[PDB]
C-alpha cells in the first residue's frame, strides 16, 4: 500500500517533503540506493523550518537485504532506526554508509522543509563534492559548538 | 553435443552457514542454475569447471570461510582474512566429475559475505567440458 | 571448429581512469585480441570464458578497482585493499556471451597498476566454448 | 578429441624453492598428471588453459617489551607476545601452448604453502582447449 | 595539597628502545608531567598509583612468491603479501614510592608501539596517594 | 565529604553497536552507578579514575573493540583480537575531570563480549579521587 | 589519617590449585601484607582497591585462571589463553569493602604462573581510600 | 507462569523426567545453569524406556541471556530447539557446551524415563569424570555403530 | 642516436666510463633493469677519481614506462635526476628502487671512474652478497662521519 | 657445607674447573642465573682436555626454585640432568633455556675448559653473533655434529 520512490545513480541531491509524499497518502517511504556501498559514502543535511510533527513524522534507517517491504517488522526490531522530530538544531549532518537509506514518513495509525544528500569518494572525492563538504561544514560551524566534525573527509578547504 | 554455460553475480549479503544465493544471473545457457536454490542441478553427467569469488563484508567480520559442495562432500574451500577489517577475495576455481543429478553449490563456513547489488563483485561461474 | 584463445600479461604501469592494455601477449590464436588496444573484439559470435588478475602497486595507495567490461556496460569488478601497502590481487573470472563486433577490456576504476617487465604478475586470459 | 583435464589439491606444507607437489588429486582424467610428482606432462600437443591458487601461511614472530623504571632503575615490565597465522591467496591462470614432452609445474620462489590435509585449499587444475 | 594526578595517550609510533613520548594528555594537573620531557617528575614527595597501557603492532610482513614454469621458464607469477597487525596491549600498574626530583618514564625494550591519533589505544595514568 | 565508589560486574551479555549495562554490581558506594542504566552520574564534581576489563566471547568472533566514553566524547579504547577465537581482555584505565550532570559509560563498539555469571569475568570499577 | 597502601611483585614460580605468594615486597606501607603468608591481612576497615596482574608461563599449559577471592568467596577472575602457548596476562582489579579482620590473596585455578627474579612481571598491589 | 526449578552447583546429576515435573502442571520447564561457561562443559544423556509422546513432548534449547520468561518467543524463533521423540535409540548423545540450558516438558496445547547431566573440564577432567564420561562413551560405543565421537576429550580409558 | 646499452642477469659487476661510451658519441645512456621491482632492491656505487665534469654530464634518474628515448622530455619534467658529479665525496651512495635505472652522460650542447651495482633479496639476501655490501658498509664509515645507513640492510653480517 | 657461587651480571665467561673450586671440597655446585628467561637464552660450551671420571664427576641440571640446598631429591626426581663424562666428544653443547643453570662437581686442572653465552632470542648483539659463529665453526671442524642446536636466524661470514 505504501508508495516508494527508488532514485539512484546521482552525485547531489536537494529535496524538499512536500515534492516527493503529498499529504493525500497516510505512508509512504522515499529510498535511497548508495552507487557502490565500497567507493561511495552518504552525507546528509537537512533543515526543517517548523517541521510539523503533529500531522506527520519522519524516521530514518539503513537496510541492506531488500527489506522494504516488511518496513513495520523493522520498526519492531529497531534496525538503527532514528527520528528527527526532536532533535534539537535544523542544521544536522547524518552521514550513512549502507547499500541503501530508507526515509518513512508516517502519519500517526511543505516546502519549508529541505533534505539534501552527497555521495564522497573515500579515496579521491571531487572538487564540487569535497567543496560544498565545506560550505555546509561551515554552516554547522556558524550556528554554540556543535560536533560538526564528525570523521573529517580528506577534503583540504579554507 | 551438450552445450551448458552459467554465470550469476551475487545480489544480496548472506551471514551465517548458509547456501549463498546468486540471484544476478547474466548468462544460463541450459538453464541448470535455480537462483531459488542456488543449486546447480546437473542433468548432463560430464566434466564441469566451477569458479567463484565471494568478498568480504567490509568494516564487519575479520575472517570469512566459503566452500564449494557437491552433494554433501566438500570439494574446495577459501578463506578470505584481515584484521583491519577490509575486502578481500575468496576465490577458487575447480574441475569436477558431476554425476546424474548432483548439486553443487557455495556455503558460506562463517564469516560474512559482501555483494554489490549490480557491481556483481561476488561471481559464481561454471560450463561443460566434456560429455560422459 | 573455431579456435580462438588469448592470453597477455600487462606490461607497463598504468595508474588513474584508464583502460589497462597488456601488451606480453604470450598465446594468440586468431588474432582477435590486439595487445596494442588492450581489447577483445569478438568476430566469431558464442560465449567466451575472460579472467583477469591485475596487481595492485606497492607502497602506493591502497585500494584498487578493476572492472571487467564487455563494450560501455561494466559486467565485473574486483576490489583490492591493503592498509599497510602491501600487494593484493584484484581478479575475477566472467563467462560472457559475446555476439558479433562487441569489445572487452580491463577498465581501470582509480588505483595504480604494478609494472611488471616479463614477470607477468598481472594477466589477462580469454577463450571461447560454443559458437552460436 | 584429446580427453585431457585434471584438478588437486595440496596436503602436505611445502618450503624453500622446491617445487609444489599436488598429490591429492579430485580428477586426472587422462593421467597425465602424477599426484606424487605434483607435475603435468603434455603428451597431446595443443592450447591448455592452466590455473593454480595458493594459500601463504605466515611463521609465527612477533613481540614487544614495556618498562617502567625511576630515574632508570626497573620496577615493571611488561611482555606482549601475540602470533597469529597470516593467510592470502596467491593466484593466477594462463593459456600455454604446450608441445610434446613439456613440463608444467608449479615452483616456489620463496614463502610458505599452508597445506590442508583433507580441506583442499591449494589448488592446481589444467584443461585442454584445443588439439593441434 | 597534595593535588598531582595526570593521564596521557600515544598519538606518534615508537621503535627500538626510545622512551615513550605520550603526547595526547588528557589531564596534566599538577604539571608533574610535560609532554615535551615524555617523563613524569616529581615535585611532591609521596607514594604514587602508576599504570600504563600499550599497544603492540607487529612489523612481521610476510610474503610469498609463486611460479608457474614450463620446462623452467616462467610463464606465470604470484605474490602474496600481508601482515595480520598482531593486536595484544602491554601493560601493569605499580605502587612505588618516590621522593623529591625523582623521575619516571615508560621505556619499550624492544618492539613497535602502536599510536592512536585520536582513538588512545595506549594510555599512561598516575596519580598521588600520600604525601611524605 | 563526598564518598562516591563503584565497581559492578556484567552479568549478561552484549554485542553489536550497544552500550554495556554491567549489572552484578559489589560495592556502589555513593549510588551514583545504575546497573541498568550501565551509566555514571557524576553529581559530585571532581577527578575520577575508572578501569575496565571485558572478556571476547570465545567460540563466536575473532576481534572486538571497546570504547569509554564521557558524554559523546570518546575518551579511551581498547582493542582486543586473537585469530584462535580465543579470550582475550579488552582493557583500560582513564582518568578525568568530570563536571557536574556529565554522565561516562562503556559503549561496545563492534564485538561479541562475554556472559559471565558469578564468575564476574568483565569488571568496570571507578573512584573518585579529588573533590571540586 | 590511616595509611595502608602496598605492592609486591612475584619472585617464585607458582602452579597448580594453590594461594600465589608474592614475596618482592617493593613498597608496605603500615606493614599489613605478610610477604610469607602471600595474603593481605586487613586490620583498619575500609575499601580497599587491589589490581593484580599475573603472567601465564609460556611453553607448558593452554589456560591461565587467575582468581581474586575474599576469605572463600570468588569476588574477581581472570582467563588468560593463546593456542601457541605465547606470554598472556590474565588481570583483573576488584573495590572492596573489608571489615575488620578480612584476608584477600590471589588464588591460581589450574596451569602454571611464570617466575621472574626481580622482572615483575607479575604484580600485586592494593591500598585503601576510604576509612569505614 | 510456568514452573521452574534452578539446579546449580552439583557436578554429576540423575533424575527422571516426571521426578522433574509430574502430571499436575501442563507445560514447564527444567532449567540448568554451567558454573563456569569457560571452564566447564555440559554433558547430558537421556534414556526413553518407552516414553509418552502422545501425552506430552519433551524439548531442549540453550539459552544465555536469562531469557526463560519468553520461552514461547524463543520457540517461535527456533533457536537451536531439538525434540525427544524423533530421536531412534534411547541412548541418543548430545554435546551442548553453552551457558544455559533449558528442558521443556510441555503438553500438547514414570520411573522408565531417566535423566543425567555432569560438568566436565575442556583441559583437566578429574578421573571420576572421565571414569563416568567413558561410562556412556561405552554404552554408545556397544550401542550399531553409533557416532559416539562426542568430541573425543583427552579422557582416555581402556 | 644516442647509443644505450641494455645490461641484465648479473648481480655484481664493476665497469669504466670510457668502456660503456667513448668521446665519440655525443650524448649517450646506458641502462640497468631491476629483474623484480618486489623481491629485489638495488645499489649503486661510483668512484670518482678527479672525475672531470667541465667536458661532459653524467646525471642518474629511473623511469618506468620506457621513456628512456624522450629524455630531453625528462628534462622538462625532472623525475629524480641527480648528478654523481656534485657528489662531495668520490664514494656517494644513493638508495635507488624502483624499476629501471638509466645513467645519461651528455656532452653540452679513462679508467679512473669507476661504477658497479648490487641486487639483494629484500627477504633472503644472499651470503655473498649481503657480505660486498659489508665489505663497503664499512669503507663509507672509514671515510669523516659520512650517512652510509642507506636504511642499514637486513643482511646478517659483521 | 656444600660450596656454592652465585655469577651473574656477565654476558660472556671462560672459566677453567680448577679456579671454580679446589679438590679440597668433597661436593660442590656452581650457579647461573639468567637475568631475563624471556628476552635472553643461555648456550653452554665445555671442553674436556683428558678429564679424569675416575676422581670426579661433573653432571648440569636446571632448577627454577632456590633448590639448590636439597639436590639431592631433586636427582631422585631426575629432572632432566645431564652427564658429561660418556660424551664423545669434548666439545658437546646443549641448549639450557631455564632461569637458573646448575653444575654439580662431585666425589663418587686447566685442562677442562667452560663457557656460556646469553643471547637475545629476536635481536642478538653483533659480538654475540659472531661468538655464536666461532663454537659453531669449531663443532664442525671437530665428522658432521648436529651443531645446529636450533639453527639460530643469525647468519655470519
Ligand atoms: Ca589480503
Ligand atoms: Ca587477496
Ligand atoms: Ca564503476
Ligand atoms: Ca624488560
Ligand atoms: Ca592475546
Ligand atoms: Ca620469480
Ligand atoms: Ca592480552
Ligand atoms: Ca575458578
Amino acid at each position: 500500500f505504501w508508495c516508494s520512490t527508488l532514485v539512484k545513480g546521482v552525485i547531489y541531491g536537494s529535496y524538499s517533503v512536500s515534492e516527493m509524499f503529498p499529504k493525500n497518502f497516510t505512508n509512504c517511504t522515499w529510498t535511497l540506493e548508495n552507487p557502490d556501498p565500497t567507493k561511495y559514502s552518504i552525507y546528509l543535511k537537512f533543515s526543517k523550518k517548523d517541521l510539523s510533527c503533529s500531522n506527520f513524522s519522519l524516521l530514518a534507517y539503513q537496510f541492506d537485504h531488500f527489506s522494504h517491504e516488511k518496513i513495520k517488522d523493522l520498526l519492531r526490531k529497531n534496525h538503527s532506526i532514528m527520528q528527527l522530530c526532536n532533535s534539537k538544531n535544523a542544521f544536522v549532518f547524518l552521514q550513512y554508509d549502507k547499500n541503501f537509506i530508507q526515509i518513512r514518513r508516517v502519519f500517526p495509525t511543505d516546502q519549508k522543509s529541505f533534505f539534501e544528500f552527497l555521495v564522497l569518494n573515500k579515496v579521491s572525492p571531487s572538487q564540487f563534492g569535497c567543496h560544498v563538504l565545506c560550505t555546509w561544514l561551515e554552516s554547522c560551524l556558524k550556528s554554540r559548538t556543535e560536533s560538526c566534525g564528525i570523521m573529517y573527509t580528506k577534503c583540504t578547504c579554507p | 553435443v551438450p552445450r551448458v554455460a552459467f554465470y550469476a553475480g551475487l545480489k544480496n549479503p548472506h551471514e551465517g552457514y548458509e547456501v549463498l544465493k546468486f540471484d544476478d544471473v547474466v548468462t544460463n545457457l541450459g538453464n541448470n542454475y535455480d537462483a531459488a536454490s542456488g543449486k546447480f542441478t546437473c542433468n548432463i553427467p560430464g566434466t564441469y569447471f566451477f569458479t567463484y569469488h565471494v568478498l568480504m563484508r567490509g568494516g564487519d567480520g575479520t575472517s570469512m570461510w566459503a566452500d564449494l559442495c557437491k552433494n554433501g562432500q566438500v570439494r574446495a574451500s577459501a578463506i578470505a582474512q584481515d584484521a583491519d577489517q577490509n575486502y578481500d577475495y575468496a576465490s577458487n576455481s575447480v574441475i569436477l566429475h558431476l554425476d546424474a543429478g548432483d548439486e553443487v553449490f557455495i556455503k558460506l563456513d562463517g564469516g560474512k559475505a559482501h555483494g554489490g547489488n549490480s557491481n556483481k563483485y561476488s561471481t559464481f561461474s561454471g560450463f561443460i567440458i566434456y560429455s560422459d
